[PDB]
DNA sequence: CGCCGCGTCAGACTCGTAGGAATCTAAACCCTCCCCTTAGGGGAGGGTCAAGGC
DNA sequence: GCCTTGACCCTCCCCTAAGGGGAGGGTTTAGATTGTGTGCAGTCTGACGCGGCG
């Protein structure tokens, strides 16, 4: 499954859950550890706004 | 855009400030036709137009009329939008207060009004009247009044007092209370107090109080008047695809408040009998309590499916809050996923990635350039053509992806090289192909893995995903300086087998011109891979410059091992290959060639062995069958040896010889053994037994057996699995843990039967019990670890500090676990190290100890080097970069910027998933001996006597270095005189186990003193002895007298002189405690050292050190230093008194004597040395030792437990978590400073007070620093957001509110939370600008 | 005590309801009696002040002329048919006009007494009865508001004593003959308001109308309403003690409506409501129990309440009962048929067309929570499934840029005056479209000019020269 | 006042598809307000079509 | 070509006579009835605050 853009949820703007509809991957909480630890703030900026 | 966030207690003014309407109906929308309804919980003239810039009522329809709001119904015409962004309010009928600041312990209104919370709780549920204001009366203010005492005092002393129910009351009494008057009153009352439970009490109040002066707050705030209301579209009522419609649980409790606060105004409208009216308040007041904290105050109101309505504070707290799961992890765009195979023709730095997933992943890209190229009108022409996939978009696609790296992520997401950039290279198919090098960093496995793509949008992030995260720069780990890239399975048995030599082996001897001949004899089948052949080799060395410079010599080799010498590169000795490689040898290799050529000759390297290591695993043609599990020949013999001894064993518990204990215990052993013999005639069948023909004569070499090559090479497989294969399985254990004393003398060449194979899925299932469970235990201790250090960040340089730890080896027993060399290298040094040959500098005193230093240090004897630790770091708000040292991944010094705290967190929670959630002294080898806090006479026998529980014993080498370390109990008699020569095995060290003995202090007679006879004596006769002895028995077992007064055993001269001590005029006498077992009379000569009395005696553990949990009974240490004394006994806590010769004497404890003490009354203490023994407590270890003694304990226990694993993790890591949890300070003496005493401060802000204290030449505080776990510690950030975000919201908000804190945003979690620039990385240029210029 | 040990409000409610005993068959008459002798001392007290039975006598001559019916103004007499009431306005009104002129001082409490207690008989409507009260409470209100105006000022000016300011104010009300006695202590807050004493005239002159007005004393009009007050007292006391018997009797009520989407606490509250309505509505001279006429009010209130506010969308009462009405018919039609009917045969049972029903049938449904577990799971929620549907998507956004590029290409490629009446005549770069008429006026031409004008245009931008780059943003 | 057992509170893995929950329930009156019914009429507001006039 | 001019033309909204139909809202209703009513739970372990004994 792939995604570049499509649905968003109602109450938080954020991509949708699965393949079904469509949805976004989760970068959870450990993933931004991972970019935190690295000094990927830019790619962490860009994953939690835009 | 702003720089802080406020949190405080909101008034009544500022809630109707920020509504835009009243809340006045419970109407949602309308049925028939689904417009939402007037004044209701939708209500577009309160909340905003439900259409895109249009009234409700159609009057005004277009943009043409913005911002009108409509005569006819009301609604503003804007966009629809702010229905997200306007809130409502509802007027209360009746104050209804806040359960935040009520029933969230402890209490803010009880605290704040020193009301008991259940008082509180009688006022507001109207059960209980409270005097607000006594008057002229004998009512004191809240004193709580019944309704009898009310109607009592109310007709007896008329209206003069005020006395309220309900949350008027208490908000009344809120009200009427002065702040500063109280503050006041209770410094004052501060100033009158000794006892430490009620300064604690008022300490607490006091700074509550301040906190209300000091913020805007108002007490009466904590009691709602007027209540908000959420933005619809906050809480939607959406309709679903059927027709039915989705609502949120918070229009549920939303309608339910506002019924039950129009029924309210209803029943005070109609004037209701005050029972009807109590009880609506009492309505009221839980339906705004249920809105808040549903579930807090009473059972948790369900709505329609027996399922509790989700709260408001359920939407901002949990795993499933906003924090956790919206604000700290978010789902992406531009990301894929699929099923991970293996491309083994990859580059490092490349993906395969399928051309599916790439059209979609990288579709703006695609349709930008093909705008760009003209092959498109338009953004749907291109749109169109990238739906029929026509030919041109796919060379379209091959170019946006060219130099455009993806990240490539596997969940979980244990260490930072769980997400990686590579190069795509688009593949035909649906899987993503994964680089085999990777897999390790990756924990990936091809059997079902799947693994996420993300497309870095930005250029920064293309540049931080090639320069930071990309898989060329990660080969080294950041737990430890090894590699993580590094060859495994498939590769170690291809280079093995490759390098490894048979003895007859085709084309031996022969004599080669180099490499290339070597590969032409294989190649054309004239040589043997494993030929040992003759071979000019070439190899380069780097000289005193960094010039290459070449020698040519022949090599005694083997055929394979030149040809895998042509992938070398040219820096490498060509002893790097001429052996057998195994995966140790080749991540060395891989090791080796980074150190000394640097980052862009290891990844070529790494990729030319990965196909060198396939390539030849491959011609190996390396298969398992049945007949390579060779069994021995003699198994069979072992098994009825053990079978016969075990019979015999049975018999002999059959006629009596032994109990049940140790026939067990004899059974269990004797498997044991024959387990043992049956591994080593497996292994020693296994591991030679290819005899070979050299010339005609016999010869043994190594195996060539497949199983045995696997297991040797490193590639796959334990000795302990062979075992299992070939040998027995051994014993098994019960689910109680305890061993099934019938052994599986199978093995899995051999069937299992049914009850051998139903007795090991015992454990089987144990194991995978285990790892399901314990991945939740290790993800929550990770997440603790990186909460508590997410803020650390290398900010400085150099903070000039001259501390640091001593780094020494870690020897425990006779055992050298951690040799100085891996625990110190990549450190900065903190003094210079010295010689042997003293005052010779060795090392300079900031040097960054790399490998050459290292070297330089071993072949001197420097068995102690002093380093500088981020315990010890002077930088306020971080950490400087040479008490860190080295980036373990790079493997240069650690860079401004870096956030080493998750680095260290992911480092130490990453191995969590490997650990469990479920005599004398024999000296091993030559040396000198040394002992140390030795308390040693002269026995009569020609002994050292060592009457002390401080010693211990070191073994020094020749070298200089102490190479075991052992320490003896009180009273251990020396075999040997200490500082000499000693022979392995030889015997230095024998005392008693089981029992203390009682030593004496100098040589003379025996006397007595208070030991009336009869009374503190039961003269016993033991029948096989010849002379009785004398018990000192148990204080209940004799009458009043000798029970708790003590006996004294004197030692005087014959002639009736007390002897006196060399040096002082001590009285010499031994005072022994109860349960003792004496053999002396008095007369008998005794010299000093006779002994005259007898006093007989995983992963949840890491979790418990870094929570600076207290053990069940730990030791008890001395607080001060002095002499013992005791005072009240017979209570059942000995009361010990320690007395210093200098200081202010008496210091007591309270001792429950169920623990055995481990000093004398004569004997002197060390402020800190063991009283009683136990495992230590670190508060104590802080406290009375001080914070490198804290360090010490905290990284020795936790490596402790992680290299009993076979886990390698750098001790910096560790330190920084320790540094993390010494963030508090009490302060003991504020001096001429702004802190009370005994207030918990941060460590850096009363670091920086005294500072600038002393900068003005006044006195500053004075503290003691704190240990907090890692919850607690990660719970008292100066960030009220990253605490919230951490866990207990509603205790951080709560507090947050009623302090008005203000958060700055400092750390990395608050940065995120708000979408902005961590401000570590290369976010941390931006945050140092952003701060110097908001500075100027 | 069983004081601080439970957190339920229904047990707390239902402990202190209990503390109050049920009433026999003669409690509840005895209190009834109350509530009316309570009334009845109300309505004594009314009588002392004449223009409220002049407004009553006024509605009688209505009632004679057919403005109004007399089954309006009285409920029936106590010692309706319209021949009575003549026999006793006429009594009255002989009464009314027989006190009128006898004025004196002592003879004067025979005739007010004698009518006030021939005043009695008439047990009235609650409408015109409360008129009365109410009425006499404003007269009341404004008098006495005035009445502390006269020391809101005295407060306005200095320290107030009036512990004997007092002293002859009561009795004299004519003049300032108790004012001229304040300054004669002299001491210095005797000063103070004095220099207002002209100021003061208008409130203490306005009673020259109001004593003209009501033609008795000033404490006599404010101690029959304080007696009124005390009577309306006595009948509140006693309709709380009717209230407090009675809770159990809701209770028993309220118990079978428990899961129809109100709480046990919310339907107590309606049902108390509707027993506090039944209390006033009672009446014991039926002979009947409280509790045969109670019930009505309480099942009242408890099922007008669950058409209420039980519902997230509100259903009104008519189409409440149209799904109540149609699932008792679901129910009969299930149970002699062993299958649940269609629509069309429920509404061939049932008097209503089937199109009519079916939207029955689709209006009676409740909102799901979008914290509902799908999957059961606790992970994934219904909320976690719903899309917003108002968002534009980026394509969207991307293509309506390019067109706004793409006709600000081709309006430059025009003449300005045509490009502008384009540009004016859509909405494009404005706020707003115009007509002809208006860019007409603005360009102080003729609407059909203007039409010209864009029709050419148009016609120029329908050439391929001009329409390539726009016609890529159409579709099939 | 200091300590001990008891009450209470807070934490505890991410992919695909299924996938919710299912009980219980006035009637007879009256009112106002809104839309509906023919076969078109009337008007306001806004466009459109050929005539020419410069 | 730019500009008027008189005649046409369109949709959209409101009106017709005598009520019909329905939605959505109020109100009373008089034999006597007077205290709900469910579960559910095989968590452990820290850690904090408090009645109660000493
Ligand atoms: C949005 C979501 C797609 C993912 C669709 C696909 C499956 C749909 C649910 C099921 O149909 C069962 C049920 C039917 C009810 O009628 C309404 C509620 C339920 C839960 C539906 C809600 C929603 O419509 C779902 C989740
Ligand atoms: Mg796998
Ligand atoms: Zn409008
Ligand atoms: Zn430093």
């Amino acid at each position: 499954h792939a995604r570049s853009t499509g649905s968003y949820s109602l109450v938080t703007q954020q991509p949708l859950g699965g393949k079904a509809q469509f949805g976004g991957q989760r970068f959870g909480e450990m993933e931004v550890w991972a970019l935190e630890a690295y000094g990927a703030a830019y790619t962490l900026q860009e994953m939690l706004t835009v | 855009e702003f720089d802080a966030i406020k949190i405080a207690l909101a008034s009544p003014d500022m809630i109707r400030s920020w509504s835009f309407g009243e809340v006045k109906k419970p109407e949602t929308i309308n049925y028939r036709t689904f417009k939402p309804e007037r004044d209701g919980l939708f209500c577009a003239r309160i909340f905003g137009p439900v259409k895109d810039y249009e009234c409700l009522c159609g009057k005004y329809k277009r943009l043409k009329h913005r911002g009108v709001i409509c005569e006819k119904c009301g609604v503003e015409v804007t966009q629809t939008k702010v229905r997200r962004e306007r809130m409502g309010h509802i007027e209360l009928a009746s104050p209804t207060a806040h359960i935040w600041f009520l029933k969230s312990l402890p209490s803010r209104i009880g605290l704040l009004l020193d009301m008991p919370l259940r008082d509180i709780e009688r006022v507001l549920y109207f059960e209980s009247y409270v005097v607000i204001e006594g008057g002229m009366t004998n009512l004191e203010r809240q004193q709580i009044l019944t309704e009898e005492q009310y109607l009592d005092a109310l007709e007896e002393f008329g209206d003069e007092f005020d006395a309220k129910m309900g949350a008027e009351a208490i908000q009344a009494l809120l009200k009427s209370m002065d702040l500063e008057q109280e503050c006041e009153q209770l410094r004052e009352e501060l100033n009158e107090t000794n006892s430490e439970t009620k300064r604690k009490k008022l300490t607490k109040r006091i700074k509550l109080l301040e906190a209300f002066v000091q913020s805007g707050n108002k007490p009466e705030w904590m009691i709602l008047t007027v209540l908000p209301v959420l933005p619809p579209d906050l809480r939607p009522l959406v309709p679903l695809d059927g027709g039915r419609f989705a609502t949120s649980d918070l229009n549920d409790l939303y309608r339910r408040v506002i019924n039950r606060n129009n029924r309210l105004k209803r029943l005070l409208d109609l004037a209701a009998p005050d029972i009807i009216v109590r009880n609506e308040k009492r309505m009221l007041q839980e339906a705004v309590d249920a809105l808040l904290d549903n579930g807090r105050r009473g059972r948790a109101i369900t709505g329609s499916n027996k399922r509790p309505l989700k709260s408001l504070a359920d939407m901002i707290k949990g795993k499933q809050g906003r924090f956790r799961q919206n604000l700290l992890g978010k789902r992406v765009d531009y990301s894929g996923r699929s099923v991970i195979t293996v491309g083994p023709y990859l580059r490092l730095h490349q993906c395969g990635l399928p051309k599916k997933m790439a059209l979609e992943l990288f579709k703006p890209f695609i349709y930008g350039k093909l705008e760009l190229r003209g092959l498109a009108t338009t953004i749907k022409a291109a749109k169109k053509m990238v739906e029929r996939e026509e030919a041109v978009v796919w060379d379209i696609l091959d170019e946006v992806i060219r130099e455009h790296p993806v990240l490539l992520n596997r969940a979980p997401t244990l260490h930072r090289l769980g997400i990686q950039a590579f190069e795509p290279v688009l593949i035909e198919g649906k899987a993503i192909q994964l680089h085999p090098l990777v897999c390790a960093a990756y924990n990936a496995d091809f059997d079902g893995d799947q693994m996420a793509v993300h497309v870095p949008l930005t250029l920064e992030a293309q540049l931080e995903a090639r320069a930071l995260m990309m898989s060329t720069n990660n080969i080294l780990s950041p737990a430890n300086g090894e590699p993580i890239i590094v060859p495994s399975q498939d590769v170690v048995l291809g280079l093995y087998y490759m390098t490894r030599d048979c003895v007859n082996a085709k084309g031996e001897g022969m004599v080669l011109t180099g490499p290339k001949e070597a590969e032409r004899l294989y190649r054309s089948g004239l040589a043997s891979l494993h030929a040992r052949v003759k071979v000019r080799i070439t190899e380069y060395e780097k000289d005193a410059n960094g010039e290459l410079v070449a020698k040519t010599s022949l090599k005694d080799t083997t055929v394979g091992r030149a040809i895998l010498w042509m992938i070398v590169p040219k820096g490498l000795p060509y002893s790097i290959v001429n052996q057998a490689l195994g995966k140790k040898a080749i991540s060395k290799m891989l090791n080796t060639c980074y150190r000394i050529l640097g980052l862009k000759p290891t990844v070529i390297f790494a990729d030319q062995i990965m196909y060198t290591g396939f390539a030849y695993a491959a011609r190996s043609g390396a298969s398992v069958g049945i007949d390579d599990m060779v069994i021995p020949e003699k198994k069979h013999e072992i098994i009825s040896e053990a079978e016969a001894e075990v019979a015999e064993i049975q018999e002999q518990f059959q006629s009596g010889l032994v109990t049940a204990g140790e026939r067990y215990n004899k059974v269990i052993d004797i498997w044991a053994a024959a387990n043992d013999r049956v591994s080593k005639a497996m292994m020693d069948n296994l591991q030679t037994e290819t005899v070979i023909n050299r010339d005609g004569q016999e010869e043994k070499q190594v195996s060539f057996n497949s199983i045995y090559m696997m297991a040797d090479s490193g590639a796959r497989g334990s000795a302990a699995q062979i075992r299992q294969l070939a040998g027995m399985r051994g014993l098994m254990a019960k689910p109680d843990g305890s061993i099934i004393e019938t052994p599986i003398t199978a093995n899995f060449r051999e069937g299992l039967n049914v009850l051998q194979y139903f007795i090991s899925t015992h454990g089987a299932r144990k194991g995978l019990a285990d790892t399901a469970l314990k991945t939740a235990n290790s993800g929550y201790l990770t997440r603790r670890l990186v909460d508590v250090a997410q803020d650390l960040v290398v900010t400085e340089d150099d903070c000039g500090t001259h501390e640091g730890i001593m780094m020494t080896p870690v020897i425990e027993g006779g055992d050298v676990k951690e040799p100085l060399r891996d625990r110190v290298l990549g450190r900065v040094t903190a003094e210079d190290v010295l010689k042997p040959g003293t005052a010779d500098i060795l090392v300079p005193r900031n040097t960054l100890l790399h490998e050459q230093w290292c070297d330089l240090l071993e072949e001197n004897s420097v068995d102690a080097v002093k380093v500088r630790s981020v315990v010890s770091c002077d930088t306020d708000f971080g950490v400087c970069a040479h008490c860190y040292g080295r980036d373990l991944a790079r493997g240069h010094i650690i860079n401004k910027g870096e956030a080493i705290g998750v680095i260290a967190a992911q480092s130490i929670g990453e191995p969590g998933t490997q650990l469990t959630m479920r005599s004398s002294i024999q000296v091993k080898n030559k040396g000198s001996i040394k002992l140390s806090n030795v308390k040693s006479v002269v026995n009569s026998s020609g002994k050292l006597v060592i009457t002390s529980r401080n010693t211990e014993l070191k073994l020094i080498d020749e070298f200089g270095r102490t190479k075991e370390s052992y320490k003896v109990p009180y009273g251990a008699v020396l075999a040997k005189g200490d500082g000499e020569q000693v022979a392995g095995g030889e015997t230095v060290a024998n005392w008693d186990p089981h029992t203390m003995p009682v030593i004496t202090e100098v040589s003379g007679f025996v006397r007595f003193t208070d030991m009336i006879d009869g009374q503190t004596i039961t003269r016993q006769t033991d029948e096989l002895t010849g002379l009785s002895s004398l018990v000192v028995l148990d204080s209940a077992e004799r009458t009043a007298g000798g029970k708790d007064l003590r006996p004294a055993l004197k030692i005087v001269d014959a002639q009736g002189n007390d002897v006196l001590i060399p040096g002082t005029d001590m009285p010499a006498q031994y005072f022994l405690p109860g349960k003792a077992i004496v053999q002396l009379e008095d007369g008998v000569q005794i010299s000093s050292g006779d002994t005259l009395a007898r006093i007989p005696q995983g992963l949840p553990r890491v979790a418990d050190l870094f929570e600076a949990r207290r053990p069940k009974e730990p030791a008890i240490l001395a607080e001060i230093s002095g002499i013992v004394s005791f005072g009240k006994e017979t209570k059942g806590k000995r009361r010990l008194v320690i007395t210093p010769v200098d200081g202010s004497d008496p210091y007591e404890e309270m001792i429950p004597k169920w623990r055995q003490l481990n000093v004398f009354e004569g004997e002197r203490v060390e402020r800190g040395d063991v009283i009683s023994d136990g495992p230590e407590a670190p508060h104590d270890i802080l406290r009375l030792r001080g914070v490198h003694a804290v360090t010490r304990y905290i990284v020795n226990e936790v490596q402790d437990v992680y290299r009993l694993q076979g886990v390698k993790i750098n001790d910096k890591h560790i330190e920084v978590i320790v540094r993390q949890m010494l963030r508090k300070a009490t302060i003991v003496n504020a001096g001429s400073s702004d802190f009370l005493e005994g207030e918990q401060v941060e460590y850096s802000r009363v670091k920086i007070a005294n500072r600038e204290l002393e900068a003005n030449g006044k006195v500053g505080a004075t503290y003691s620093r704190d240990l907090l776990g890692i919850t607690k510690a990660s719970l008292a950030t100066e960030s009220f957001i990253s605490a919230a975000s951490f866990q207990e919201t509603t205790r951080v908000l709560t507090e947050a509110a009623v302090a008005g804190k203000r958060d700055e945003l400092r750390g990395l979690k608050e940065n995120v939370i708000v979408g902005r620039l961590i401000p570590a990385g290369t976010g941390y240029a931006y945050h140092q600008d952003r701060m110097r210029r908001r500075a100027a | 005590s069983e004081i601080g040990r439970t957190t339920d409000p229904v047990r707390m409610y239902m402990r202190e309801m209990g503390t109050v005993e049920l009433l026999t068959r003669e409690g509840e008459i005895d209190i009834a009696k109350r509530i009316e002798d309570g009334i009845n001392q109300v309505q004594c007290s009314v009588a002392e002040y004449p223009e409220a039975i002049t407004y009553l006598l006024e509605q009688y001559d209505r009632v004679e002329a057919e403005e109004a019916r007399l089954s309006d103004l009285i409920t029936g007499f106590v010692d309706i048919d319209p021949e009575l009431a003549r026999e006793k306005f006429a009594e009255l009104r002989a009464q009314y006009v027989v006190t009128r002129d006898t004025i004196k001082h002592a003879t004067a409490q025979e005739e007010i007494l004698k009518l006030s207690e021939v005043f009695k008989q008439f047990r009235l409507v609650p409408k015109q009865f409360d008129y009365l009260v109410n009425s006499m409470r404003v007269m009341m209100d404004r008098v006495r508001t005035q009445e502390r105006l006269i020391m809101k000022l005295c407060v306005e000016q200095c320290k107030m004593p009036k512990k004997n300011f007092i002293t002859l104010f009561t009795g004299n009300e004519t003049s300032d003959t108790w004012f001229n006695a304040a300054i004669a202590m002299n001491k210095p807050w005797s000063e103070k308001l004095h220099d207002v004493s002209e100021e003061v005239h208008r409130a203490l002159q306005k009673l020259q109308q109001i004593e003209e007005e009501t033609g008795l004393t000033i404490e006599q009009v404010k101690d029959i309403n304080r007696r009124m007050s005390i009577g309306e007292a006595k009948a509140r006391r006693a309709k709380k003690e009717m209230v407090e018997a009675n809770l159990r009797l809701v209770i028993s009520i309220a118990k079978k409506y428990t899961n129809r989407g109100l709480q046990f606490l919310d339907l107590i509250q309606e049902g108390n409501i509707g027993l506090m309505k039944a209390v006033d509505k009672f009446e014991y001279r039926r002979g009947y129990k409280f509790s045969t006429y109670a019930t009505w009010w309480i099942r009242q209130a408890i099922t007008r309440s669950i058409a209420d506010q039980a519902r997230t969308i509100r259903i009104p009462v008519h189409m409440i009962e149209t799904i109540n009405k149609l699932n008792r018919i679901s129910r009969q039609m299930l149970q002699e048929m062993g299958r649940e009917p269609t629509p069309e045969e429920l509404a061939e049972r049932m008097l209503m067309p089937e199109d009519k029903i079916r939207k029955v049938l689709k209006i009676a449904k409740e909102p799901i929570s979008m914290e509902t577990p799908i999957g059961d799971d606790e992970d994934s929620h219904l909320g976690d499934f719903i899309e917003d549907t108002t968002l534009e998507l980026p394509l969207d956004s991307a293509t309506t840029e390019s067109l706004r590029a793409a006709t600000h290409d081709v309006l430059a490629g025009l003449t300005a005056r045509e490009a502008k009446v384009l540009r004016m005549r859509f909405g494009i770069d404005m706020n707003t479209d115009y007509t002809l008429e208006e860019v007409g006026k603005q360009f102080d031409v003729t609407r059909e000019r203007i039409r010209q004008i864009e029709a050419k245009a148009l016609r120029k931008l329908r050439h391929p020269s001009r329409s390539e780059v726009l016609r890529s943003f159409l579709d099939d």
